[PDB]
RNA sequence: UCGCCCAUCAC
RNA sequence: UCGCCCAUCAC
RNA sequence: UCGCCCAUCAC
RNA sequence: UCGCCCAUCAC
């Protein structure tokens, strides 16, 4: 388990924001890695971000909860980042993916959103 | 007129008695391995500016090197090793240090000779936890050992389980003493037994319920104590790794890209801070100058990279593979800051063995 | 619950009175960029070890990332920035540093902006001594023009040259005055005359027997005496900029390849006097190990290179180029091991642009 | 005027110098350039060593004298390394020249090493 | 090609 | 049970 | 391809 | 009085 997280989550929210990115993807706007979700991020532009648990070394991704406080954007964490990596469509793995348009999925993002703001508190 | 030795540094005058003499205030050990090989050191430059209020300059030390670094800071320094304080001091050291200075001279000899070899892993905060794991799997073989030998001596001799339960003590008597009627007041005295616990063990040597082990029974078991013996020299073996390598502290970016270049490329980020949350592409350009400029108002080609072209793998290399290594470098380089950002534990030998595999790489492919 | 300033470091509870306050024991823009950066030093350090002795085992910083180091330190640290320590001493200044506290905040601040970029030279003592060379040409030029000045001066007002002796007080006088009727008591008690010199200068001006200079000539002085004072400024310039640079002072060895390396070859020499006395044919080959042992006991292979094998551009090349790097190295660290041991002296940029243009050699050659 | 000159040579011995290393050179057993002088400076039994007086930077050689103060051998030096160069016999530059055996320079090293002795006293 | 010191063990 | 020579590929 | 802040030289 | 682009070459 890594050092970056801020709030305990079960397989709920987590399964509903792999949900999410599985279409997103192809009816909106995405972006997957770490240097890609961190230039979404730094310029404010992506909506939600969603990060592995398994990252190694772990310090990678360690910037992008407390960058997403100081721009105000919601974050969640998903199991496995080869996982997250076939989510995006792409044959290897990513430590993070961005959502800049959430295409149909915007009642979707929106729950998530919501329900993370209960957490970040 | 100085002589330089392990109970301090000692002053003497033309006719060589004493003047002054200091003890040190750093750790014996790192003093003596300055002075040796001639780097001086704040207890003796105390001592020299206690002999200059004396009202002494003819400053002659033993050495030529520390001699150096006297007169080369400033100092009235001179050099001859059999000098009148040497000569006195290394003659007689009972006149100065007390009749028993060679516990002195071999507790800080021994440690600098264990001490003068360098030190330089990959990883060693992982390579010290996995001994911590060794010490908790080396009491946890120990604790199982010696209840079989607990329980197999306690056939011969069970007046002793419940006696020395401390269980070196009761290894070191099944080692050394080994046979019950061996067993007399003096052999457990050479054991460093106590007065109060040799009324007792003598109290059964005419009286115990124990059944008999012969002349090489009795072997087998001593077998097992001899080797349970290297167990807790095993113990001292971790022990003093632990209190060697579990004090290291090294910064990661100063080892990947080397102190200078690193300590810039915090500083075209605005701080170490940014350096650790931008992305690659933005590190990959930090301090371009006037090509980045051109590239965003005058809508130019972007530039290959920024201050990281002084890395000592792209400033020298050839075309084909610059930009290649460039992205990569930006890549390890935004780790490494993460890690002495938000970890503060040490990787950057396996950093390098990775962007040292895409180099090879990048050779293997162009 | 805590929080800092331009002059130190304040602690409030929870309903908005003092607890403890301390001043810096460094000099303040140094210690604050720190602080405003987000990371720990000395002084907060202190004072937050004092609240804790004193009781308090809660804190409230103003910085998110100080407040992360502060737990990372073993503490129960959160982030509120609008806290009444921070608050009031931002709200009232002027009760904690007096009616004159802007003066410090100025002081301080251009001094920031004066830090917050990196200062990396190649040359810097060669920078300093042409700064010292120009320090006695500045003056030597300014002892030229007021040569010129005092003469020309003196057309329009003769009596001024014996009564103003020093230089630069006879300088800002004609630079601000320009024609001889704009003297008055006020503008020479402003330029901090004594009372007792303008009890002259006036009695002057009204009895001089100088010529007449126009409007139009005399402004002509007037710009030479402020040229003369744009001189006298840059002047102080180059007095600043050498107690900076003389900040800037590092080894070779750690910039020419760092500490992985440089470290390794003092080890394997057993120290930095030994290194320097070695060859390049033998540096090249310091920790082979196996390899150096048997081409001596058994005759074997020469070896090739060895502890440098992990340079920028060794274990990561063809090896054609791997043979002819680990010599033409092993010559530019004989000459650095020799620079870092028996001067001191930096010029590693230099060591470096010379092994970037021989391996560019290797490179055009193979 | 660098550190390693800590004698004021005269108009005489400097010259024979030179002559030792141009006599030296088929006759005796020698080595040229300073990293091949520094290990035959060390290792057996060198006869003299001869470095130039424009050395620069300085510190490639200013380890040559204390080096000689450690093996009681003696140390000379001649106007340039252009010139010491020409001297053993290459087109290029030489800091430093080592003597190991000096063939017909045998006379040349042993009045040298007889007159430094005494001038350096 | 040729030697010198070193731990640990044998026929 | 093990070594040596020559020819050859990748970095 | 475009925006603003800003030095310096000039009409 | 000032600027750009294709092909080829190099670190």
């Amino acid at each position: 388990k890594p050092s970056y997280v801020k709030f305990e989550v079960p397989k709920e929210l987590a399964e509903k924001a792999l949900q999410a990115v599985e279409i997103a993807r192809d009816t909106g706007k995405i972006r997957k890695g770490t240097n890609e979700t961190t230039k979404a991020v730094e310029r404010g532009q992506a909506k939600l971000v969603i990060i592995a648990e398994d990252v190694d070394p772990e310090e990678i991704v360690a910037h992008l909860p407390p960058l997403c406080e100081e721009k105000e954007i919601p974050y969640i964490y998903v199991p496995s980042k080869k996982e997250l990596g076939a989510a995006a469509g792409i044959e290897v793995a990513a430590a993070s993916v961005a959502i800049i348009e959430p295409g149909k999925a915007r009642d979707l993002v929106e729950e998530i959103a919501m329900k993370v703001k209960e957490l970040m508190k | 007129f100085i002589s330089e030795n392990v109970r301090g540094i000692y002053a003497f005058d033309e006719n060589g008695n004493l003047i002054e003499k200091r003890y040190f205030t750093d750790k014996p050990e790192k003093v003596l391995d300055q002075l040796l090989k001639g780097e001086i050191t704040k207890d003796l430059e105390e001592l020299l500016n206690s002999l200059k209020e004396k009202g002494y300059d003819e400053f002659v030390f033993e050495h030529p090197e520390l001699s150096r670094r006297a007169k080369e800071l400033g100092f009235s320094a001179t050099t001859e090793f059999p000098n009148i304080a040497g000569e006195r001091l290394r003659s007689n050291p009972e006149e100065f240090l007390g009749e028993n200075w060679f516990e002195e001279y071999y507790k800080v000899g021994v440690a600098l000779t264990r001490m003068r070899i360098q030190e330089q892993s990959g990883a060693r905060d992982k390579m010290v936890i996995q001994a911590i794991e060794a010490l908790d799997d080396v009491d946890k073989v120990i604790n199982l050992l010696v209840a079989r030998l607990r329980e197999w001596y306690s056939l011969h001799f069970p007046e002793l389980d419940e006696l020395l339960p401390k269980h070196p003590q009761y290894v070191a008597f099944v080692k050394t003493v080994g046979h019950r009627d061996n067993i007399n007041e003096e052999v457990l005295r050479e054991l460093g037994l106590s007065e109060e616990k040799i009324k007792k063990i003598l109290e059964a040597k005419e009286k115990t319920m124990g059944a008999w082990m012969d002349q090489t029974d009795i072997e087998v078991v001593r077998q097992l104590a001899e080797e349970i013996d290297r167990l807790y020299q095993l113990r001292k073996k971790l022990e003093d790794y632990i209190d060697r390598a579990m004090d290291d502290v090294a910064p990661n970016l100063k080892a990947l890209v080397g102190a200078k270049l690193a300590a810039r490329l915090i500083s075209l980020a605005g701080g170490l801070r940014e350096l650790a949350m931008m992305p690659s592409s933005t590190i990959q350009v930090l301090g371009a100058e006037k090509a980045l400029f051109r590239h965003l108002r005058t809508g130019a080609k972007p530039p290959k990279h920024g201050v990281i072209y002084q890395y000592p793998a792209i400033n020298r290399s050839p075309w084909w593979q610059r930009g290649k290594i460039a992205r990569a470098l930006a890549g390890k380089l935004a780790i490494a800051a993460r890690v002495d950002y938000f970890s503060g534990e040490y990787i950057a030998e396996e950093l390098k063995k990775e962007l040292e595999a895409r180099i090879r790489e990048i050779k293997e492919k162009y």
